[PDB]
RNA sequence: AGAAAAUUUUCAACGGUGGAUAUCUAGGUUCCCGUGACGAUGAAGAACGCAGCGAAAUGCGAUACGCAAUGCGAAUUGCAGAACCGCGAGUCAUCAGAUCUUUGAACGCAAGUGGUGGAGGUGUAAAAACCUUCAUGUUUGUUUCAGUGUGGAA
RNA sequence: UAGCAAAUAUUCAAAUGAGAACUUUGAAGACCGAAGUGGAGAAGGGUUCCAUGAGAACAGCAAUUGUUCAUGGGUUACUCGAUCCUAAGACAUAGGUUAACUCCUUGCAAUACAAGAAGACAUUCGUUUUCGUUGUCAAAAGGGAAUGAGGUUAAUAUUCCUCA
RNA sequence: CACGGGAGACCGAUAGCGAACAAGUACUGCGAAGGAAAGAUGAAAAGAACUUUGAAAAGAGGGCUAAAAGACUUGAAACCGU
RNA sequence: CCUGAAACUAAGCUCCUCUCAUAAGUUCCUUGGAACAGGACGUCAAAGAGGGUGACAACCCCGUAGUCGGAGAGGAAGGCUG
RNA sequence: CUACACCUGAAACAAGCAAGAUUACCCGCUGAACUUAAGCAUAUCAGUAAGCGGAGGAAAAGAAACUAACUAGGAUAGCCCC
């Protein structure tokens, strides 16, 4: 009967984490099943802790299996949607710093040639 | 509708309540203003402010008496200044290209300020490199480091 | 400034809309088969029935269909004196009959 | 009589809940929700029309799930892929 | 009547768990003011809306 | 500073609300036209009228 | 049948018959109903339901 | 002097009804300044759920008044039981990773119905049951095609 | 104070309770009189059903009683109905109209039309073959595959149990 | 208009946004739409131990507290009792 | 008379976000249930804005000021200058 | 006639795009009456409300087929004047 710490969890294997989760649901079925019939105090917060437990475990088997999902995926673009950046929809469907700045041939020219000069009057 | 006194001009008639102006952010309005222009300076540290403006008579015969500052310089003044409208641009100095002279004064007095303006102005290359068209100054100048305002310069 | 029932009866939504729930089909002829304009087709009265709109009886008649093997049925306006089992006439070279159908030259 | 003994008549229902809006504005008999329509598949309200609505039903009336984080995470610049870090510097 | 919808069964069902009386020891605690439940409804002097 | 002017009116505007009319030996002021709140046919917007 | 299954994979048992009840207040009722190999009394004894 | 009471009535004190006045305010109202930043990567809204003891309001979604990360570094507290002194408390904050039921622009078809198709997965002797998937428009392409459209070698 | 006067009626003893014309048993007298004041449904209601308990309020007198308050518990189906079918009807799709929203057509199916279904091998595709113009919703009295008797609960039962 | 900042010769619970509060809520309407009322015990619950009479509510004693201020600050008028 | 995509190669700044820290009486009397009151002696002040602490508290606590200051972490729909 | 090329249309599939929300400000449409004329048609209210379609952080506008005739000025937008 202790509380669960996430990085020891995430110390575990797959296998391991999916064992334990097993477990646990049966533990709280149990438990329930405690409410239901007659039980002590003990039981009672044995439920909650449980429940939170749970919850706990999925969603470190949740980082480790994305984890590895971007890790397939790392490098390629047409990721899962999951992975691809949401921001906004406005943000996605925008054009890029290359082409925002992005020049014409005669512009880069006149960039060249004549451009902005550092000045000074005196007085 | 009573006494003597003249004819009233209606105003409210229509719905003005939605055609209200108030005048509140003219206060931080008139700061905000200021801090623009400071922070302008500051971004273009060793330039002028305002670019060169020519100078031109107004528009109208009432007008003509008095003396107007022009949105730019006429390429026929460029030419006599010996200056290119890109370099020019280049410099600081305004350009109009729909502008004409029809006066040998008006060529004067923008050719007087163009070159009034070259005299005094310094020229910042890529460093240690000197370069030829409306010249290029001194490294020495780059010590010199003038903040200046074209009204006590070219008047 | 009302709408008169001279008016009402244009309407469609209205109230003035047929009861076509009796309707058994419309009464036209044979569909100007080949046979009709160069021959004669032959068929039968299967049955003259009333419906329920019309003072007219129709006639129900069974064609063969030249060009397959489906039983063709049609619903004719029934001619005075016409018997159901008849035989009835319909084209070119048909004769003069009590409800046979010819061209009129 | 078009009073009270006539109230004992009425046991129609012209209305039933709209999945869209879930009020009892649905009509079957026009196939439409009274208040958003749902069928139309576009929200039914006319706002200079009449000024109250959009505090009834509208953006903001009942719990925003997700455009509530937008705020937030709008001056956060909408970090994707970034996990927080330790001041302490732990490797 | 006998026949129902799911949806109504269970939007039933919701407006019944709704109906009970505040909980006897919500009362004390200590930044609460509410003595009941002032929401409390009884199916003959008020309606809801099914249909 | 001023009175809240919005979408709805100068504020105490905000009601569609009524004269009755002078049969009713009542008085002629705006009242609001409802049912079921006990704000209904309460006074309505003007000098004289709470709220 | 997803019950039946679930309650023998779960409890060990056999079950002849299940049906189904909603609730107003919104749950399943399955009235379960053993073969006549196993005993109900017994799987209440282990469950901790006497 | 029907010079007592009861009734009717003036004034005061106390009591009762009632909630004015005074003093307050995590509220309103107006002004100025800063950002505009929703959505098929499923929004705004809707339904039903989620606490050991919970109706509402607020939070949340079968991981259900919450997981993770980070910062604060010991509480929550109405009751009961645990967890924690740093393997770290917490109805704390921050928030950049997750969970995200039935819905809704709402999407296989349909709908006052958890009804019902095709393809794939699963299951079985075969089924049932369960699961995943399929809306429309458009810009490219890919593949397969039609045209007594224009040409047309061997 | 007006008032609590329609719908023939109540009475006796015991018991319970602080308290009984108004609760429970029994004993009498009457009523609805199978066109019911009886036994069950549809619409509508939504927990009002069952049991135990009960201060205030409410049940226009009263109450030991309740349709009220509190707590717990109750709604099992291959054969009943929905779900399927078509109707009066209705709505998509396609095409057209509108500034636009909207609007017009569609079972005798189109103001549309290069829209389908099946089989087999293959068993995916593909291959192959055959026949082919093209949707859906609307009935808890219409159509409509098959169940009965007996027993059981405080509250469910052509559903559970037993038997057929 | 939304989320933020700061401010005011504004308003101060019949005022001020309709909403200082489980407020666009309770409630009404077939529906489109309508839409309120409702803030202040005390510094701390110390929220009235115990005796007595009552079937019970409650009364009389007795007590907390600076004070009952006891469903609650002040506590006006109309009206009512002594 | 001017310029410079490629490649190679040095040093830097801007803006945003989240965190962490800072003066000086709890001295003495009197009235108080409470001292934050009226007195006596003291202090800090580029801090006497404003709040909370049993009462109209600069000095008890949060703050305010030095602070466009200092320290730590992460950022750029993938900032800027040789 | 075949293969094949090209023009035209079609189906399935891959990758992307639109569909709703927002209200203050912005764009394009549509568009009245109350009211004022002490009556009332023109007119006024007024291109105003309501209605519809589109956005954005702003929108729109903008480098003259502009003014002015003077010793001329010179995109667009806002302020002041006129
Ligand atoms: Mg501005
Ligand atoms: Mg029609
Ligand atoms: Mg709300
Ligand atoms: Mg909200
Ligand atoms: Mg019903
Ligand atoms: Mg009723
Ligand atoms: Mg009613
Ligand atoms: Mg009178
Ligand atoms: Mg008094
Ligand atoms: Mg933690
Ligand atoms: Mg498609
Ligand atoms: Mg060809
Ligand atoms: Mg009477
Ligand atoms: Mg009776
Ligand atoms: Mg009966
Ligand atoms: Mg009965
Ligand atoms: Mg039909
Ligand atoms: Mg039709
Ligand atoms: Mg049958
Ligand atoms: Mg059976
Ligand atoms: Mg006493
Ligand atoms: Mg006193
Ligand atoms: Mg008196
Ligand atoms: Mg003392
Ligand atoms: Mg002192
Ligand atoms: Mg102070
Ligand atoms: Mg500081
Ligand atoms: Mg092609
Ligand atoms: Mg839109
Ligand atoms: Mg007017
Ligand atoms: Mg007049
Ligand atoms: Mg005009
Ligand atoms: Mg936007
Ligand atoms: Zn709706």
């Amino acid at each position: 009967d202790k509380s669960v710490r996430v990085f020891k969890l995430r110390t575990q294997t797959e296998e391991q984490l999916v064992g334990e989760l097993g477990k646990l649901q049966t533990e709280l079925s149990q438990l329930r099943i405690a409410k239901i019939a007659g039980g002590t105090a003990n039981k009672l917060g044995r439920i909650g802790i449980v429940r939170k437990a749970i919850a706990k475990y999925l969603t470190i088997i949740n980082e480790k299996r994305r984890q590895a999902v971007k890790d397939q995926f790392k490098g390629k673009s047409l990721k899962p949607l999951d992975i691809r950046v949401k921001k906004t929809r406005a943000i996605r469907r925008k054009l890029t710093k290359k082409q925002r700045e992005a020049v014409l041939v005669k512009t880069q020219k006149k960039l060249n040639n004549f451009g902005l000069r550092k000045f000074a009057l005196k007085a | 509708m009573k006494h003597n006194n003249q004819l009233p001009v209606a105003q409210l008639r229509k719905h003005q309540q939605f055609r209200i102006k108030t005048f509140f952010n003219q206060a931080a309005q008139k700061k905000a203003r200021l801090h623009a222009r400071r922070a302008q300076a500051a971004a273009v540290f060793p330039r002028p402010t305002e670019k060169l403006q020519p100078v031109v008579r107004k528009q109208t015969q009432r007008y003509n008496k008095s003396t107007k500052l022009g949105r730019g310089f006429t390429l026929q003044e460029l030419k006599a200044a010996g200056i290119s409208a890109a370099f020019a641009q280049s410099i600081g100095i305004k350009v109009d290209h729909r502008r004409k002279n029809r006066c040998q004064e008006s060529l004067e007095l923008n050719k007087k300020r163009l070159l009034a303006y070259v005299s005094k102005l310094v020229l910042f290359p890529r460093h240690q490199g000197k370069a030829k068209k409306g010249l290029v100054n001194d490294t020495a100048d780059t010590s010199s480091a003038a903040q200046n305002a074209l009204q006590t310069s070219v008047p | 400034g009302r709408v008169i029932r001279a008016q009402r009866k244009g309407r469609a939504n209205g109230v003035y809309k047929s009861h076509k729930s009796g309707r058994i089909a419309p009464a036209q002829y044979r569909v100007y088969d080949f046979a009709e304009r160069q021959g004669y087709i032959r068929g039968c009265i299967r049955d003259i029935v009333h419906e329920p709109g019309r003072g007219a009886p129709l006639a129900e008649v069974a064609f063969r269909d030249p060009y397959r093997y489906k039983t063709n049925k049609e619903h004719f306006i029934a001619a005075e004196g016409q018997y159901s089992g008849q035989y009835v006439y319909c084209g070119l070279k048909a004769q003069i009959a009590v409800g046979n159908v010819l061209p009129i030259n | 009589t078009r009073g009270t003994p006539a109230f004992g008549k009425r046991h129609q229902k012209t209305h039933t809940l709209c999945r869209r809006c879930g009020k009892a504005t649905y009509h079957k008999q026009k196939l439409r929700c009274a208040a958003c329509g749902y069928p139309d598949a576009k929200m039914r309200r006319y706002d200079g029309w009449g000024q109250k609505v959009r505090d009834r039903k509208g953006q903001g009336t009942g719990r925003m799930r997700y455009m509530k984080t937008i705020a937030r995470r709008a001056k956060n610049g909408f970090r994707s892929g970034t996990q927080a870090a330790p001041k302490v510097k732990a490797a | 009547g006998a026949n129902k919808t799911l949806n109504m069964k269970k939007r039933f069902g919701r407006k019944i768990k709704q109906n009970r009386p505040l909980p006897n020891w919500y009362r004390y605690k200590s930044d609460t003011n509410i003595r009941y439940n002032s929401k409390r409804r009884n199916w003959r002097r008020t309606k809801l809306k099914i249909y | 500073s001023g009175v809240k002017i919005s979408t709805r009116g100068t504020a105490g505007m905000g009601h569609s609300a009524e004269s009755w009319g002078t049969g009713r030996a009542v008085a002629r002021i705006p009242r609001v036209g409802g049912s079921g709140t006990h704000r209904s046919g309460q006074a309505a917007f003007g000098n004289q009228c709470r709220k | 049948p997803q019950i039946k299954s679930a309650f023998e994979k779960l409890y060990n048992v056999k079950v002849r018959s299940v049906n189904t009840l909603n609730t107003i207040t919104g749950n399943k009722k399955a009235y379960i109903r053993l073969a006549a190999d196993s005993d109900s009394l017994t799987l209440a004894n282990k469950i901790g339901l006497i």
